[PDB]
């Protein structure tokens, strides 16, 4: 899944 | 502009004729930001963050302003813990990480 | 070096005598760093972002070398996702974002 941080 | 990061790289957007704030974020795949009513149909996605998985309502083809340019593309809308700009529309306004 | 954002912006770093790969996150405002032994004291901490809080350890005046230049600060270490080089330490190697 996409990463988002 | 050149934005040094010794503070948080906060800019306006506007996105349905609203200002917001949002943050820079070069750590983003993906633009993410707090609830609000965009036009048309959505689609799920699940996203990662430094705490976990979540699931995200993806809007495609949102007209936005950032810092004054144009982008015209993904917005995700779901629980962030800021406005986010992620890095499918920080390339659409030419954005690089220089040192 | 000028970095594009088509791609997830990854470097090598060198810390604690180990090689990893991170991310340059702008986003961040701390570095974290996957589970590892760091020398000297610690304490913990709780940090947050998409999906919730993960509880680190905390160690200050650690040395770490980013694409090849030397800087110190506070590193995080405990369960991430993915390593990140956060404010703290892109202030210090003089990383800007430019559009
Ligand atoms: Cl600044
Ligand atoms: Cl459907
Ligand atoms: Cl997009
Ligand atoms: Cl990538
Ligand atoms: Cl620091
Ligand atoms: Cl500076
Ligand atoms: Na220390």
């Amino acid at each position: 899944y996409d990463q988002i941080i | 502009p050149q934005i040094t990061l010794w503070k948080r790289p906060l800019v306006t957007i506007k996105i349905g004729g609203q200002l917001k704030e949002a943050l820079l974020d070069t750590g983003a795949d993906d633009t993410i930001i707090e609830e609000m009513s965009l036009p048309g149909r959505w689609k799920p996605k699940m996203i990662g963050g430094i705490g976990g998985f979540i699931k995200v309502r993806q809007y495609d083809q949102i007209i936005i302003e950032i810092a004054g340019h144009k982008a015209i593309g993904t917005v995700l809308v779901g629980p962030t813990p800021v406005n986010i700009i992620g890095r499918n529309l920080l390339t659409q306004i030419g954005a690089t990480l220089n040192f």
